[PDB]
């Protein structure tokens, strides 16, 4: 059950300085990358084109190449329209894509954020603001909804292109997505005992401090932190009194270990 | 210069068709509009094409747009004298007010009017305030005649010009000549005027 | 969705202030100023997205804009140059793409106003022979001695303007082509049925709207101040 | 404006003399203009690979900085971060035993 995200971020510093960069994720694997610096979108995987032919990719990337230039100009003009109400610096973020379910079921989204606040989404047939959004955005939204061409294209992209494309990606990237890399663990202290776990994919993992059979309820699991090689890092910390570290261990369960859990006795 | 039109200028006889070309490099190309502009006056919209492959009509004017090609044509059927005008091509890059219009420099059309019943003559006309001042009106000739500026620079002669009496479906070329220092028999010596020109009195 | 411009025509001197005004009762947020010049398409000078806003277009140099209200968008030239001789066009529109254009404003910036002069207008009555040969009467009007060439000749019958049966020279001819600041002449014809000419209740009038100096332009010379004015000539029919 | 959370951590279990990769993971900041250096002994490491910038569901940005390193008893490693939200640069140190 996977989610495809096209995360775009745009930063307008002056009237005449901006940049827009994009990255694309399928679950937690990056599949595309588009620097302001490059005229073209880059694949970060072998299978990033999906089941699309070369001709369909060209047509699709050209749409984006024109989007980026047009997007930049529009924003710059929309600033001029609202001036002096909102001025630079301006940060703009899109989050666009489609979550995929079994059968044919999908849900496509396109959320826009302004200065870090989610303000606009594309819904059904048009752009609309969301609860909390300023009232001044009604003029921008009225102007963006005036552009019937953009609306039709965006409708096609959300309703058809995204789910078709992602169904393609999932077949082509099957082996990288179903990947099974094993965690490696190690111990340390500072007393707070730390069980480091690293190298594991996919993201679901279980880490507990075990005094033999009994689970130590004080085990504080941290955040999942990324490694560079598209695997994960996690550490669980237990808080103890000194001299009490005998008969204590860290048990780690993961899909790749195949029943054979990692046990580190301290 | 992202919008180029062709031909730059062209001359046709009444009743004949013509085709006007517009090629453009503008990106994107939301819509293309064709304007008509009479000399002196301003911009009458004739049509606007919006689709990837679009076709429009408006009476005797029809037009095409192919966006892959970035190419449009305006076809004028059965040209009338009033079609004499400059025809201008405009490409808008958005479907909203955020867009910029990119204008071609226009294609100038001249339509030569059909003169069914020529009756060439050179009449003298007198001033309503002063019977001693006068002009010479060469008129009722057909489109195959040319009028030339005078040899004597103290004589003045205007170029040919067609008028249209609408009530009677009647058109007539005409030109004027006058001078301080001269008479209407000698006024248009320096033009090749028809053998059967009526010089009265 | 209508848009007006004023003045419709203007003669100015180099260094003078010229203001070209554009009015619009559509409640359109957005207004735009272009200039038309032979060998180019219309080019954007300034535009506005509402009252208080003015933005630079593609060729803004020499021009200030001003949007005092939703209704008015002005184009201000502080120090007019000869290169700003053009035909200016204002337009407006709401959030959509269509820009609704005004009728246009001709501007001529001269180096110097010394030779500005209004026309003498003469009306020439139809030829007896034309009447009898054709059953048609051709009036001829003659604007003469005027400079610069900014005139609008119009034909008026019983206080209403007539276009049918008119033709006017497409350009004025020079009275002394040898000289650099030559005066101009212009001619026009009105043709009607002999019946119509032979009615002495029909009042004919040739009108020339010369564009020249304004009230507030300085005038050093002895001769009458060659202001923007109407000069005309006039004749009735007769059986 | 939000203050960035820096977390320094090694890829493989540390061992003095054995090659490894050191990761500096900067998160939860806004705006995205951010300067990251990885430091050895307080000097700038030359070959620091940076991942592309991305953001989480809360619209907060994140970015993974990393580079090769052999750890030693005698060498310190750190991640220095300049950002508008902070008056002066925050520097967090790799703790080995953590
Ligand atoms: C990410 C998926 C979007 C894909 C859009 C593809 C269509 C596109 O590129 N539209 C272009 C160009 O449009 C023009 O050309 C096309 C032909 O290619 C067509 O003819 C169009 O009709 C024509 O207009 C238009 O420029 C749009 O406007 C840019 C929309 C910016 C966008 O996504 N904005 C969303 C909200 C920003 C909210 C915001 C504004 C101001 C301050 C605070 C927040
Ligand atoms: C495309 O689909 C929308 C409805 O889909 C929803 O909105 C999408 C942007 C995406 O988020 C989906 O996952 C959502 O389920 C259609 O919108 C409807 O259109 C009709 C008019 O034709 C209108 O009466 C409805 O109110 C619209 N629905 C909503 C929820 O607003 C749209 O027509 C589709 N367009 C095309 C070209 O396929
Ligand atoms: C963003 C619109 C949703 C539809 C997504 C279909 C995208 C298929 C190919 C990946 C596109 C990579 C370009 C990202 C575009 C961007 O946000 O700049
Ligand atoms: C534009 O913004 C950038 C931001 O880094 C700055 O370096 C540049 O000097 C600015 N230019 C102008 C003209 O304000
Ligand atoms: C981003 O890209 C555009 C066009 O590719 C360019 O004009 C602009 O200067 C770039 N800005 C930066 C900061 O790289
Ligand atoms: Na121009």
């Amino acid at each position: 059950n996977y989610t495809f995200r096209c995360l775009q971020m745009s930063s307008f510093a002056n009237r005449s300085w901006s940049r827009t960069d994009s990255v694309v994720w399928l679950g937690d694997l990056q599949t595309h990358r588009w620097s302001n610096d490059s005229a073209t979108i880059s694949f970060t995987k072998p299978w990033s084109q999906g089941k699309l032919s070369n001709q369909q990719w060209e047509k699709l990337q050209h749409m984006f190449q024109v989007y980026r230039v047009s997007f930049t100009r529009d924003i710059q003009e929309l600033v001029k329209m609202m001036s002096p109400k909102e001025d630079y610096p301006i940060e703009i973020q899109l989050s666009a894509g489609c979550e995929m379910y079994p059968g044919n079921a999908s849900e496509s989204f396109l959320h826009v954020a302004f200065q870090g606040k989610y303000v606009v989404r594309f819904w059904g047939t048009s752009w609309q603001t969301v609860p909390g959004a300023p009232s001044w955005l009604d003029l921008p939204i009225k102007v963006l909804n005036a552009d019937q061409g953009t609306s039709a294209t965006v409708q096609m992209l959300l309703n058809d292109t995204c789910p078709l494309f992602v169904r393609g990606l999932l077949e082509a990237g099957k082996s990288d997505l179903e990947k099974q890399e094993k965690p490696v663990a190690w111990l340390s202290s500072v007393r707070q005992l730390v069980c480091h776990v690293s190298g594991f994919y996919p993201k679901p993992v279980w880490v507990m401090w075990m005094r033999g059979d009994q689970e130590q309820q004080g085990t504080h699991r941290g955040d999942f932190l990324p490694n560079a090689d598209e695997t994960w890092y996690l550490q669980a910390t237990l808080d103890v009194e000194a001299g009490e570290e005998a008969g204590l261990a860290c048990r780690v369960k993961h899909s790749s270990l195949g029943g054979q859990d990692i046990i580190l006795y301290w | 210069t992202q919008v180029e039109q062709s031909p730059q200028s062209l001359v046709v006889r009444q009743g004949e068709n013509c085709v006007l070309q517009c090629n453009y490099s503008v990106t994107p190309d939301n819509h293309l509009r064709w304007f008509k502009q009479d000399t002196g006056k301003g911009l009458v919209s004739l049509t606007v094409l919006v689709d990837q492959k679009d076709k429009t009509s408006n009476g005797r004017y029809s037009a095409t747009l192919d966006k892959d090609a970035k190419h449009s044509t305006l076809h004028i059927t059965a040209t009338l004298l009033d079609d004499t005008a400059t025809y201008i091509c405009v490409v808008g890059d958005r479907g909203s007010a955020l867009g910029r219009l990119h204008f071609g420099a226009g294609t100038q059309l001249i339509v030569i009017p059909d003169i069914q019943n020529p009756d060439p003559a050179v009449y003298q006309l007198r001033d309503s305030k002063s019977s001693d001042k006068s002009v010479c009106l060469f008129t009722d000739f057909d489109s195959q005649t040319n009028v030339s500026q005078s040899k004597d620079s103290d004589v003045y002669i205007t170029d040919k010009c067609v008028l249209d009496m609408r009530s009677m479906d009647f058109k007539s070329n005409s030109a004027v000549a006058w001078s301080n220092k001269f008479a209407c028999a000698n006024a248009f010596n320096n033009s090749i005027i028809p053998e059967d020109t009526f010089f009265p009195s | 969705a209508a848009v007006t411009q004023s003045p419709r025509n203007k003669v100015a001197v180099t260094g003078g202030k010229v203001t070209l005004s554009c009015n619009q009762t559509n409640n359109h947020n957005n207004m735009y100023w272009y200039r038309q010049d032979t060998g180019h398409g219309l080019r954007l000078i300034h535009y506005s997205y509402g009252a208080g806003s003015t933005e630079k277009g593609d060729i803004p140099d020499g021009y200030k804009a001003s949007r005092p209200s939703q209704e008015n968008f002005s184009l201000i030239l502080e120090l007019a140059t000869p290169s700003q001789t053009s035909v200016y066009f204002c337009a407006s529109g709401d959030e959509g793409y269509t820009q609704y254009f005004g009728p246009g404003t001709r501007l001529l910036v001269l180096e110097d106003l010394r030779n500005v002069t209004p026309p003498k207008v003469s009306l020439f009555e139809p030829s007896k022979a034309e009447i009898s040969h054709t059953q048609k009467a051709t009036l001829v009007c003659l604007a003469t001695g005027f400079y610069p060439d900014h005139v609008e000749l119009s034909w008026w019958v019983n206080g209403k303007e007539v276009h049918s049966g008119v033709c006017t020279d497409p350009q004025p001819l020079k009275e002394q082509p040898a000289l650099n600041d030559s005066r101009y002449s212009l001619s026009s014809r009105l043709r009607v049925s002999a019946t119509f000419w032979q009615n002495p209740r029909n009042h004919f009038r040739c009108q020339v709207q010369f564009y020249g100096l304004s009230e507030n332009d300085e005038w050093t010379q002895d001769r009458a101040k060659p202001v923007t004015q109407i000069v005309s000539a006039e004749a009735w029919g007769r059986a | 404006q939000k203050t960035p959370q820096i977390q320094v951590y090694s890829r493989h279990p540390p061992e003095n003399g054995k090659p490894n990769i050191l990761n500096c993971y900067v998160t939860q900041f806004h705006p995205p203009h951010i300067e990251i250096q990885m430091l050895k002994n307080g000097k700038k490491i030359p070959k620091v690979e940076m991942s592309d910038m991305s953001f989480s569901k809360d619209w907060s940005f994140y970015i993974l900085a990393h580079t090769e390193f052999t750890p030693t008893e005698t060498d310190t490693y750190a991640c220095r971060v300049k950002h508008a939200s902070m008056a002066e640069p925050k520097t967090v140190y790799w703790d080995r035993d953590m």
